[PDB]
């Protein structure tokens, strides 16, 4: 199980840092990846964080985001700071092959 | 295990939606049943948005994860009975409290 | 290491 | 060399036959399936591996 | 819509499947289609690859199969699923000839504890620098899914058989006439066979037994044909020389009584659930039989007993209905 | 259609009698079913003449007991110990019993208050 913080409303011009707690084994050497939901839609790949601690990105836009993995503490760090109507939406958080159990995420508010 | 579903209006010709969601990874496996008072059920969905063989086009279903919707697509005075919502996946078979219609 | 259990997902209906 | 049951494939590059015996190879596969001919049928395709026997 | 979808245990694997029941037509079965959701951190140093294999187990490993191999014509559902997932979602798909045969498991023995004894279909897929280098499991999926096949819209004709005997000494045969009301019968359904007798001779039935032997074979094992009965019933209606019978008897078959018989083949479980009674088979070419697979027929039989015995055989179709 | 109980004093036990023709006793899967007045229907118990396996609700696991015979395609929900709060509307389902559990047919449902 995993369990994510943050989210809130937000305003244009502004920025928002989410985070997130993961149990189990699924963590140490394994890329650990964030995704969003667009109401009513299936969900969109944001970013991610390897194993290595380098990032590579799946995003359409890739622009003004930052990805903070820790390997000690059990917790992975997305931030946003080019806030957009288009960011309106609900965020979650799992790996990359999206193997632990897809839980509760956390929301995203703009304008 | 457990599932939540009150009052709706009786605006004939409308579109109404009532939402049943689960407690658990129920997989879909959900009928809604419909009794008018003082009669035995008579199911009009199973599994997602399968329409009964005895009733028209108007009744809808959908289905959002474990979050699970009922819709008439345009009310007429045929129904105005009480819905059941019921997942047969786990062997305590359960209900929902049900909904009846009334302006 | 344990086996995983079968779970399902969501694609687009078009 | 010899095959001890019953397969047919639909698909164009597998051969298929009934208990084939001395299909050619010149040694075992590179990867996992197998290819073999034979003289009675005429057709060069692979084979899957359980099913070939020694000489 | 919903797919499937099975996670490894080390977190760098994802597998994902539109169905786990692919309805086998007559002459084309449906094709296996998904996507591979890989970890880039291990596919830097090889890429992924997938592997459905069909097995078949017997005896208490002990066990015959075929292993399609495929290492990383784009379906709809793949299309889908790669605009959904994203580059690294490594496309795969395996084509099912139709010769292979279908999901069923037997009845296991209460004596043993076993996950199944009988065809079963997996899809899996890792990642290893080389073809043999399987040294950790945790790196794996395994996904089990079954192929089946359903009742076809044509019924035959009634089945009918009769038999004209002269029981020893006798003047003229004893004509016993059973009819079923159809052939197509659905699982659980009543065989009301309709049963019709007169006779001159002598003798006269004592007992009437009617039943429904399941008729199953493991084409594999040498002389293995296993037919065990099934809803056995024993009227006691008895018809003198010199009358004339008719009753319509609505047995049924099923798995309550039955449940203690070693080897009667239900349908094909996934986890260790309880299934029905197993399905007829169907094939619409003169196809030779396959090595690997379970054909299962049933019929019913009426027998009739005097102060000798008769009885005829009349076959019928058990499955279930296109959905 | 089904023939009901009652005539008793509190406490007392009864035989439900529900029949419903056409369907076979087997490939129908028998459910049984409680509405009490004023609340929302829920299952009480269910039996699968052809699996064999017979499912109660918790509360109601040692006190009910249900039968079904064969050759009568009828069903009867014997209540051994009942109390005040069991009164309530009692509905039979035949159901289909191959991989679906819908409740598509029913009989009629009689009150068991005294």
């Amino acid at each position: 199980q995993l369990q994510e913080s943050g989210g809130g409303l937000v305003q244009a011009g502004g920025s928002l840092r989410l985070s997130c707690v993961v149990s189990g084994f699924f963590f140490d050497t394994v890329t650990m990846a964030w995704y969003r939901r667009a109401p009513g839609k299936h969900r969109e790949l944001v970013a991610s964080a390897t194993a290595g601690g380098t990032t590579t990105y799946a995003d359409s836009v890739k622009d003004r985001f930052t990805i903070s993995r820790d390997n000690a503490k059990n917790t992975v760090y997305l931030q946003m700071n080019s806030l957009k109507p288009e960011d309106t939406a609900v965020y979650y958080c799992n790996t990359f092959v999206r193997s632990l159990s897809w839980g509760q995420g956390t929301q995203v508010t703009v304008s | 295990i457990q599932m939540t579903q009150s009052s709706l209006s009786a605006s004939v010709g409308d579109r109404v939606t009532i939402t049943c969601r689960a407690s658990q990874s129920v997989s879909s496996a959900v009928a809604w049943y419909q009794q008018k008072p003082g009669k035995a059920p008579k199911l009009l969905i199973y599994s997602a948005s399968s329409l009964y063989s005895g009733v028209p086009s108007r009744f809808s279903g959908s289905r959002s994860g474990t979050d699970f919707t009922l819709t008439i697509s345009s009310l007429q005075p045929e129904d105005f009975a009480t819905y059941y919502c019921q997942q047969y996946k786990y062997v305590p078979v359960t209900f929902g409290q049900g909904t009846k219609v009334e302006i | 290491d344990e086996s995983c259990t079968t779970a399902s997902s969501s694609l687009a209906k078009d | 060399f010899v095959a001890l049951y019953d397969y047919e494939s639909c698909t164009e590059t597998d051969l298929s036959f009934k208990k084939g015996e001395r299909l050619q190879i010149v040694n075992n596969t590179e990867g996992d399936w197998w290819l073999a001919h034979s003289l009675t049928t005429g057709q060069t395709g692979y084979i899957p591996s359980n099913y070939v026997a020694p000489s | 819509t919903r797919v499937f979808k099975k996670a490894s245990p080390n977190g760098k694997l994802t597998v994902y499947l539109g169905k786990r029941d692919f309805v086998d037509h007559i002459d084309l079965v449906d094709p296996v289609d998904g996507v591979v959701l890989v970890d880039p951190e291990y596919l830097k140093e090889r890429r992924v690859y997938v592997t459905l294999t069909v097995a078949f187990r017997y005896g208490r490993g002990l066990t015959f199969r075929k292993d399609l191999f495929v290492a990383n014509p784009l379906t709809r559902l793949q299309e889908r699923l790669i605009k959904k997932l994203g580059e690294h979602a490594y496309p795969f798909t395996f084509e099912i000839c139709p010769n292979l045969p279908s999901s069923v498991t037997l009845q296991p023995g209460p004596e043993d504890t076993g996950k199944a004894l009988g065809v079963d279909y997996e899809v899996k897929a890792f990642v290893a620098e080389n073809l043999e280098e399987k040294i950790h499991k945790r790196n794996s999926v395994r996904l089990v899914i079954r192929k089946v096949q359903y009742a076809p819209e044509r019924p035959g004709p009634q089945p009918t058989a009769e038999t004209t005997r002269q029981f020893l000494m006798s003047d003229k045969p004893l004509h016993l006439e059973a009819s079923l009301d159809k052939e197509i019968y659905y699982h659980g359904e009543p065989i009301s066979v309709n049963v019709h007798v007169t006779n001159n001779t002598n003798k006269t039935v004592k007992k009437i037994k009617i039943s429904v032997r399941q008729y199953a074979d493991i084409v594999l094992f040498n002389t293995a044909q296993y037919k065990v009965p099934v809803a056995m019933e024993e009227a006691d209606d008895t018809v003198a020389p010199s009358s004339t019978f008719s009753k319509v008897y609505t047995l049924t078959p099923f798995l309550a009584n039955n449940r203690e018989k070693r080897g009667l083949a239900l349908d094909g479980k996934l986890k260790h659930e309880d299934t029905n009674l197993a399905s007829s088979t169907l094939l619409r070419e003169g196809a030779n039989r396959e090595i690997l697979g379970i054909i299962v027929s049933y019929k019913v039989k009426v027998k009739l007993v005097v102060s000798s015995d008769v009885a005829v055989e009349l076959p019928f179709t058990l499955m279930h209905p296109k959905p | 259609v089904e023939s009901g109980g009652g005539l008793v004093q509190p406490g007392g036990s009864l035989r439900l009698s529900c029949a419903a023709s056409g369907f076979n006793v087997y490939s129908s899967s028998i459910h049984w079913v409680r509405q009490a007045p004023g609340k929302g229907l829920e299952w009480v118990a269910s039996i699968s003449s052809y699996y064999g396996y017979t499912y109660y609700a918790d509360s109601v696991k040692g006190r009910f007991t249900i039968s079904a015979d064969t050759s009568k395609n009828t069903a009867y929900l014997q209540m051994n110990s009942l109390r005040a709060e069991d009164t309530a509307v009692y509905y039979c389902a035949r159901s289909r019993q191959f991989w679906y559990s819908g409740l598509d047919y029913w009989g009629q449902g009689t009150l068991v208050t005294v």
